[PDB]
């Protein structure tokens, strides 16, 4: 349609006009660049829009302006988000650097979350995701926004238990569960966290798991009434005799009454495989 | 006789479905609470910023009144 | 006698089955009651928090209106400067009674939850409208301030 | 009586389900909305302060 | 009534005096006075004449040096004609949308697009026309990452297309939205419904491939097995395997007993079953 | 990692440069009358150093820098920015040593209340009370601060917040074994909440607490108490609290301790009891 050709031609015309204006050597050039970038974004020419935005940001930063520079850097990064994953990371890191310099730590927190999401969905890399999530959690906890820090720490612990040694998962789960135990609204969930922690202990060796479940039962009396504690006692008792059938039967029954998150399935499978 | 207690088994057959139905609702309530709390805290931050803005605007108005009236 | 013995022992196995099934049903009812009880407190806390949030939103809207009026006045002055049961009684016995009562209580609590949920649902719509309006007010104010500063810079030279 | 009571219970449950789905979606949209407004107001306050500061410095330079 | 006549007379007098004032720098006062006259006419509630005067004031403001006021006036005039000749309202709102996108505020443009699509569908009968605006608004929202609005718009357009008998677009949209919602931790409880809907649409093509489709959904989403919808779908298909009309009627009655079926589902159910 | 040493060294160098700048500012002003440009720029160095330190996890240095900036910029007669810097310094100190923040927040509160901006003072008072509560057990000061904040909030007509503050005050006061204040606050809050559309569902709970807090005095004034509530709020009779209270009264009327224990055990079995209710129930059982 007319949109593609007309918008592209006018965008090239405006880019040339701005380049000529700077050739005389200024804000007018930045406004022309911004309008050209907007019409490019309209044209569905996703790529090369971030290029114009970055050019405008550099020119604007030339004159000591820092707020609009950061805004346009972030805009260019999100524009590049879909066309080219790699460059968006660099642009968002630039914006994060400026914001952290000025101390708007909440903004830096969100941009890090976004970067770690892109490292987790499109590209494939876990360590970078863990690092960025940890940085965001530290910023938020420094600003004492507890819920966001809890979310980030839970995700980091999940990934670490997914691939890394289990110590990090144990520590994060214990801390979060203990903190959530006392609160009025959130107490009902506490069990879950404790449960997970104990399973992570099982992967190393049984005695650790038995001692840990004893300690948790002492610390949180309600745990003794949970169906999870009963399942864990039964599973440990079965595993102590090298009898796989009891293992399978108990796991199948517990699955029958409630579905599995597919995390428990992976961990239970691992534990069963090492029963020998 | 066998038929009657096979029927008793049929009886214990719906209670589990009902228990699943309720377990869904409970979890959904619990999930909702957290969103409500988060929106709350964010609202308080916004409110703080607004108070700062209004205070400065009023002070600037007073300063402009001083400048204009005394210079005039 | 062997035939009778084995058939009767299968009958005892089936009696064990009966016992197990009845006990499982009782336990399931107890757990249902506990869960239904647990939901209510979360509902109530959500309601009170929603009330507080609504009051805060009204405060901020008032603040924004005051901001707009005062900034407009300041700009103008500056310019001037220039039900019977629930379970079939196959065999009676106490175990059915607690089942029936637990189901009754569950029904009542769900009845309450109905109204609770609807009442809570009502508020959110008005909150949505208010938030939508406050955005527009803030945006208009910002645009005003930017154009005012630009004019203040152009008149000088 | 069994059918009446049990179907009544199930109807109640399904109704609660539907209500909660709806308003949870609503809350999510509200959250996005509030996210936007916060940053907008922050930028507004920052810029007004900066520009009025330019005003003070310039006017005191001339006077 | 004495209220309508009085308000009409007052608004007419104000507008006439405003005309005389403008006919007599002067542009700004003319614009403001015309705005006041338009407001008084709106309180007079002669919607057509008030909208006409208000759009004329908008054009005069265009004659004056400002854009935001022009766009605001255009949108208010469009809302005024909302209850009048649709074509003029559509034209004015389209101009306002163009102005708003020119400034890069895509979100308000999408909102106005949704509004004009709504009026285009309720008032007139042209359904295909509204699809274009709905898709454009969905595109803008998806570009700005407001996933909820994009999902709403896509759902509406998919429903209309499914009505129009272009089932392929409906199946694509429903499957995409369902899988995306399933991925997200929240809204997961809703996902089942979408899948169910898709099956019905896919059924209209043929019966055999419906089995494969439902099995594919079963393996892709195990929880779908425990939902009542899957049981109803498989039972209906199995009954249809033999040409008996009673079976599916009984099944649909049983399912309906719990919850009333909506008009859309009932219509497609009648269409599937009758043939 | 590198962050620690690098941030420490660079921040120390920047702070030393700022100190030299302030030392030279006096000479510059005496010899030329440069004004406040030097002082303002020094304030900027101090603020940037404080932020960098806060990044570096060395909270104490951040607090010191913020206090220095606040003191200077207050010396430049700009009370508002001084209050802001003092607030940030208090937040910074809150993590390492818990007592400088008290006085910093006190100074900020005095500055703010000087202009009549009562809401900010109320928020700071709530924060100070929380600080007192979390570490220390000096309940008296927490009660005083909560009462002051509630007074301000009531004076600003912002309801539903004063209610929470007064509920906290009453909940703490009932702990010290002085029950009159708790009963007054609880009954007032309950009767006020009874008429609200949304809050109605919660109201019942308050009454129950009062009754329990009213039991320790003497059994005879508990029975009558329940009556006075039930006629006023008939729906009260439906909830579980009334049944439990009636059963407890019946059991206690005949020294039958075992029945009382059994009833409490069952009620706790259905729903887990809070610490506050547990302590009060034990205290009542003492008789």
């Amino acid at each position: 349609g007319m949109d593609t050709s007309g918008k592209q031609a006018e965008a090239m015309a405006l880019l040339a006009e701005a380049e000529r204006k700077v050739k005389n050597s200024i804000e007018e050039a930045c406004e022309i660049y911004a309008r050209a970038a907007n019409m490019f974004k309209m044209a569905k020419n996703w790529s090369a829009a971030g290029n114009a935005f970055c050019q405008a940001a550099q020119l604007h930063l030339q004159l000591q302006s820092k707020h609009d520079a950061a805004t346009c850097f972030v805009d260019a990064g999100n524009a590049f988000k879909k066309a080219d994953p790699q460059e968006a990371i660099n642009c968002l890191m630039r914006a994060i650097e400026i914001y952290t310099d000025m101390g708007r730590f909440t903004i830096a927190a969100k941009h890090h979350i976004s970067i770690a999401e892109i490292y987790e969905t499109e590209l494939v890399d876990v360590e970078k995701a863990i690092a960025h999530y940890e940085q965001s959690a530290d910023y938020y906890k420094g600003e004492e926004s507890n819920s966001s820090a809890n979310k980030c720490l839970l995700k980091v612990a999940g990934y670490a238990a997914q691939l890394e040694q289990y110590q990090k998962a144990i520590d994060i789960y214990e801390q979060v569960g203990t903190s959530a135990m006392d609160s009025p609204l959130l107490k009902y969930s506490a069990k879950d966290y404790f449960f997970k922690a104990a399973l992570c202990h099982f992967c190393i060796d049984m005695l650790n798991a038995k001692l840990a479940v004893q300690k948790y039962e002492e610390l949180f009396p309600a745990f003794s009434d949970s169906r999870e504690c009963k399942l864990m006692k039964k599973l440990l008792e079965a595993h102590e005799e090298q009898n796989v059938d009891s293992y399978t039967e108990s796991v199948k029954e517990y699955d029958s009454i409630s579905r599995l998150d597919q995390w428990l399935t992976t961990m239970l499978l691992r534990i069963k495989k090492t029963i020998q | 006789s066998k038929q009657a207690l096979s029927e008793i088994e049929t009886r214990h057959s719906e209670i589990i479905k009902l228990e699943n139905s309720i377990r869904e609702l409970h979890d959904m309530f619990m999930d909702m609470a957290m969103l409500v709390e988060s929106q709350g805290e964010m609202i308080d931050r916004i409110e703080y910023n607004v108070e700062h803005a209004v205070d400065y605007v009023e002070r600037a108005v007073s300063d402009t009144k001083k400048a204009v009236k005394y210079q005039s | 006698m062997a035939e009778d013995a084995d058939m009767r022992n299968e009958l005892e196995e089936m009696q064990r089955r009966a016992d197990q099934l009845a006990d499982e049903s009782l336990e399931s009812t107890r757990r249902m009651l506990q869960l239904v009880e647990e939901s209510k407190d979360a509902g109530i806390r959500t309601l009170v928090m929603l009330d507080e949030q609504g009051e805060q939103l009204e405060r901020i809207e008032e603040g924004m209106d005051q901001i707009n009026k005062d900034m407009k006045e300041a700009e103008k002055n500056l310019t001037d400067l220039g039900s019977g049961g629930f379970i079939r009684r196959v065999t009676n016995d106490a175990r059915e009674n607690e089942m029936d009562e637990n189901l009754e209580q569950v029904s009542g609590i769900i009845g309450n939850l109905r109204h609770m949920a609807l009442d809570m649902g009502n508020e959110i719509d008005t909150q949505n409208r208010q938030i939508d309006r406050i955005m527009e007010k803030a945006d208009s104010n910002k645009t005003r301030i930017d154009e005012a500063n630009q004019r203040a810079t152009k008149m000088l030279g």
